[PDB]
């Protein structure tokens, strides 16, 4: 029931109940803390406020102890005194408090809204302990913001699989994915019993919507979806491995000379042995995850760890590693999770095999000889301490671009996050550097390559297999039909409708798009199996199709153009209004009659 | 007790007091200042007792009034709840065996230890051992206070189904033995 | 029991004792009340009283604290503050009492006597809980009233149906009716049991009154029937819900090509679907009532339930829908005692039923999805909230006519009141518009349109049928009794048996007569299918016979003779005693 101040790690019994997280103060820091900020409410063993009969006096200040119980100034005993007194207040450890210098920040974080950016830097440069309070506190948020959203009820049934919703009128309308399951509530006489999870998908047509359900109950008109609910749980452990390094290579056993095919990073395989962690920087559509393959060869009696923030990334890896890796292989990753079908190889709990992969949603914790974390900037903070609590090697790795799409962070409505800020990896990536370096887009066309070189890059990019039909139909956005907040740009299909029966030979490509919803309207008519942006990054293709939205701050990503073509390796095709992009990409444009 | 008409003449009557002990007058308006701040302190003694003696009796009746508020709240909630369990218990006895019973009786009173003997709608037995269940409920129906009853499922002591195939000599020696037999009523 | 305040709407537990509702007051709003009115009790947890039993003092301006009770001054402990507090009511709570100062209104109504329209238009313009609550102490005051009724001291029994009635002094002794409710008690020294609930009507001819109780004796000399008072219950649901606009349609489910009235009307449909409700005001006659079949026909799919004010209405509803709709939809809801007849076709109070009816009394306390009230004019603001609190939907139709008749409103005798001041729903029909009007008087012909448009209403009212040539008028005046007994013009009633014989199909024509005991006299006589003009409110007839007794402020009423005569179809003959009365109309005299 007690602890160490947050601020002084200090032996406390007090905990700031106006506070979210409420971790333990001393009694200066909370002294501090209450007198500075409007926390007037503390929760100690018990409570503070007046014990008297109907008295709801709240403010510490204001709290008198008497007869071994607290109370209000008027209920006063005749042997009264005041609680917040001496710059403590009163409580245990009191007089072996130490006190420390961190009350600004402690109440701009207690009170802070975290949707200007200046939460997330503050995050990302402040105490480790503050750290992690932060990132807690953080997803915290990020899940009661969640939790305000509206009821999802009926209108009327139609089928086992289709239904008319008919929401609150005035409450925000969670968007129809896969990841939004709402249980489902049917209320007769009372009977108000749940009937299971409900996850919506906006189809083709209507408020008729098709839907999967966990359980095959009867959809009855007498029932509605209300939403899920999330926790967080404490993190302790912290964020970054601290640096070390050593004059031997120590917990790993070289090879000699096998797998020369990455022999460029065979040196760069020893010397992160010979240190603690290194991080890597490669630009998208790099030799990356071939540095990794090239070191888990290196090094096959240690036991070795994949981890990757996204799901489609881990799967991109493990595949990967399933063409290259001998199978002692697996990768246990999701069980039943995870609505994008991940891996369907192997265990995803036995702890026997060597080349554990797997990802933080479902993260063992165990130990292994080393381990690989990818794709380090689409992450937080919170999911860094996370990580590092679950896993703990002798080396570890945390490959990733700076360049690249970051965590989402819905409430990041203020300014925007710099490619230093997104978590303290990609911090610590690019303050010195990333102490390793490994820039060569060879899977990708060498002209695309340049032109993404010439687009926000210092040409230091090379690649080989040029152009092909790398072109970027200019055609103007027409009306955007966005039934949820996502943009939907059926009219840029209507140009890919004369590319589906004209193209003899890009049959097989991989529709990447900006918005998910323009991605859910090409799933509408499936031309092609597409893939959103966000599960890009780490998997490439010969043919990519490309349609954006109008001009919104979204689309004219310029990180997200470089990760969208550079899942492309032969030919590109995008479909933008393209008023200022269509000079800097160096490609043969064609027009909606001109595809021959 | 500071906005009192005593604190006030009180007040006034130390200021006159300090300015004629700072001006240095005679020694009967030092007497007269010492007189004058003896009856300003007893004017303000009764002015800062009596106020305070009242505080504490208004205080304990609001106490004593609340706690008389809180009573009358606790005896609602009871009262609804006693009455809603008799409602919903009543519902799920009467069968026209008890008004046949009833009306057959000479006046209407019965003793009670027959109302379940004969209008029950369903019997629980327990059961010591295999012997004595051999002489009692044996196969699938038996008979008991002159009516038909047949079994229909079988628990043990840790409520658990036991199949009645498995209830013999040889195997009796592996089951918990409390055995509680459910049955209902053939008519 | 702790609750708001009203005023100020502060947690509270503190009520007034001479405020008949004993309601919930803070500390502030209390003394203002008591200080203003001549309120001089207050009720908490206990009474206020002088404890000693010496003395007998309930005036709050003085009482002291005896240690835990209340005291005189005579009486008063040493040590013992008196319980005024400074500017306010020493008590539950006090640290918390939110000020607000509108308390001469709230004074002014557990003041006036409404008998004076002051009192009446005031009290439908304060908040909306003083609305209620001025509602539910003017039906306290009607129960009182009529508590206070007389006590049939009577003398003498005809047959097992009939009976002779005779009063007491002193007391209003009540008119006699199917509508009332009497019992004799048995004085034999002891048990003064309920003989039965006993209705009451006045015989055909002479001193004779024809008596049916629920049960039915050879009534004795002793007894008497007493008029009790029935409860009134307090309510909380607002009498009027908040607007919202819509987008699209709020879930209904359609007919396509089922009809053809209604198609122009879908529109007006949509308009009620766009937001939470709508109304309708127009004039009689009107699609009204029959604007609402072909709305439902619109969405005839959910579960609905319906009422009206009366029952003639509720009648011709549910043979209206019996003619549009299919019957083993619909159902109507009938009461207990049902002295009065109903729809003896239909459904025998069935609830379970896709498009329910019933009245205004005897309305459940179940849901629906939408709903229509029938004659906002006939009903108050009380009734209102009622049925908002035992009924919610999703949608809401409300109907009526201001130039209609309103509620009686007996105890206000001075004064006319102004067709919005009927209700709120009234007032608000004529401040802002309605929501969907139909003006064209469909069941009469152009002659009766042209007559009432001219005269009472504005010159702007037209029909879809040419004259019927069926209007004729009489002025002769007759003689009635002068003397209590409401007027009854017997030669007229003479006359007209001597005559009919000439009119052929007017043998069924329907008579009418507002006042009982004619209206009685006149079936008596002949037996022509007589009715009132209250209980024709919303009824509609091929052949009427209207009748004026004499002239009265009631029988001058201007909108009593409009809503009489916007009932005729394609015949009717009425009689006046009035001369400008007799010139205002333009049909033919005879
Ligand atoms: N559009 C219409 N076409 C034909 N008859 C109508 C129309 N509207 C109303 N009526 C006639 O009016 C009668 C009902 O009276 P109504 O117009 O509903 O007003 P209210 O019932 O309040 O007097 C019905 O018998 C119906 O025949
Ligand atoms: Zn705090
Ligand atoms: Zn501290
Ligand atoms: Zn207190
Ligand atoms: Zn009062
Ligand atoms: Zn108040
Ligand atoms: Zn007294």
């Amino acid at each position: 029931a007690v602890g160490a101040c947050v601020l002084c790690n200090s032996q406390t019994s007090l905990r700031c109940g106006a506070c979210i997280r409420r971790p333990f103060l001393c009694c200066k820091c909370c002294y501090d803390h209450v007198i500075s900020t409007s926390h007037k409410l503390v929760l100690s063993v018990n409570p503070y406020v007046c014990n008297a009969p109907g008295c709801d006096v709240t403010d510490v200040t204001q709290l008198y102890l008497g007869g071994m119980s607290y109370y209000c100034k008027s209920h006063k005993p005749p042997i009264s005194f005041p609680l917040c007194a001496n710059g403590q207040v009163f409580g245990l450890y009191k007089n072996t408090c130490v006190g420390s210098d961190n009350v600004t920040d402690f109440n701009a974080i207690a009170t802070c809204d975290w949707t200007n950016a200046g939460d997330y830097i503050l995050a990302n440069t402040c105490t480790e302990r503050l750290k992690l309070f932060a990132a807690e506190t953080l997803k915290a948020t990020e899940e009661t913001f969640k939790l305000s959203y509206g009821i999802a009820t009926v209108r009327e049934v139609l089928s086992d699989r289709e239904l008319h919703l008919s929401w609150e009128v005035g409450k925000p309308r969670p968007p129809l994915n896969r990841n939004y399951v709402f249980t489902g509530y049917r209320v007769t006489k009372n009977s108000k019993v749940q009937i299971g999870e409900y996850t919506f998908e906006k189809g083709d047509y209507g408020d008729a919507v098709v839907y999967r359900g966990t359980t095959t109950y009867k959809l009855n008109v007498g029932d509605y979806f209300v939403l899920t609910s999330h926790t967080v749980m404490p993190l302790s452990a912290p964020t970054l491995v601290p640096q070390e390094h050593y004059v031997r290579i120590t917990g790993l056993y070289p090879t000699l000379n096998i797998s020369d095919e990455f022999s460029s990073n065979v040196a760069n395989y020893q010397k992160v042995g010979m240190q603690k962690y290194s991080t890597l920087q490669g630009p998208p559509g790099t030799g990356k995850s071939h540095f990794a393959i090239g070191l888990a060869l290196y090094y096959p009696s240690a036991r070795i760890v994949y981890t990757a923030c996204s799901h489609a990334a881990v799967d991109a890896l493990c595949e990967k590693a399933l063409k290259y890796l001998p199978i002692d292989k697996c990768s246990r990753i999701i069980p039943a999770r995870a609505r994008v079908e991940c891996f369907d190889k192997f265990k995803v709990n036995s702890t026997l095999e060597q080349y554990v992969f797997c990802t933080v949603n479902a993260l063992p914790e165990t130990t292994a000889d080393i381990v690989v974390f990818d794709e380090i900037s689409m992450a937080t903070n919170y999911d860094l301490s996370v990580v590092n609590a679950r896993l703990r090697a002798k080396h570890y790795v945390y490959i990733g671009d700076p360049a690249q799409l970051p965590a989402p962070r819905t409430l990041l409505t203020k300014g925007t996050l710099e490619p230093e800020y997104f978590n303290s990896v990609c911090r610590l990536m690019k303050t010195i550097g990333p102490d390793m370096f490994l820039g060569t887009c060879r899977r990708c066309p060498a002209e695309i390559v340049d032109t993404v070189s010439a687009l926000v890059y210092d040409n230091k990019l090379k690649a080989h297999k040029d152009k092909s039909a790398q072109c970027f139909k200019m055609f103007y956005k027409g009306v955007i039909t966005h039934d949820v907040s996502s943009a939907i740009n059926r009219p840029q299909i209507g140009v890919v409708r004369e590319f589906l029966t004209r193209n003899p030979a890009w049959r097989k490509a991989v529709f990447i798009s900006p918005y998910n919803s323009q991605n859910a309207v090409a799933s509408k008519i499936l031309g092609l199996p597409t893939q959103t942006v966000d599960s890009s990054q780490g998997s490439e293709y010969d043919y990519v199709i490309f349609t954006q939205t109008t001009e919104t701050a979204h689309s004219c990503n310029v990180n997200r153009f470089n990760v969208a073509i550079t899942r492309a390796k032969v030919g590109i095709l995008c479909i933008m209004s393209d008023r200022d992009l269509y000079d800097k990409l160096q490609f043969t444009s064609l027009e909606i009659p001109r595809r021959n | 007790f500071s906005s009192l008409p005593s604190y006030a003449a009180f007040a006034t009557a130390q200021e006159a007091y300090e300015q004629a002990v700072a001006n240095g007058d005679s020694e009967v308006v030092l007497k007269k200042l010492k007189k004058s701040l003896n009856v300003a302190k007893s004017e303000f003694d009764r002015d800062a007792a009596m106020q305070r003696k009242l505080e504490k009796m208004a205080d304990q009746a609001m106490t004593q009034m609340y706690k008389q508020a809180r009573s009358e709240d606790k005896r609602a909630k009871v009262t609804s709840a006693m009455q809603t369990m008799l409602f919903t218990m009543l519902r799920k006895l009467d069968n026209d065996a008890l008004n046949n019973i009833i009306n057959n009786a000479r006046d209407g009173c019965v003793p009670l230890n027959i109302i379940p003997l004969t209008t029950a709608a369903k019997l629980m037995v327990v059961i010591p051992d295999y012997n004595t269940y051999k002489n009692t409920c044996d196969g699938t129906t038996f008979t008991y206070a002159s009516a038909l009853w047949e079994i229909q499922q079988v628990v043990d002591a840790d409520s658990k189904i036991v199949q009645l195939s498995e209830i013999s000599m040889d195997n009796s020696p592996n089951l918990a033995w409390p055995l509680i037999v459910t049955a209902l009523r053939a008519n």
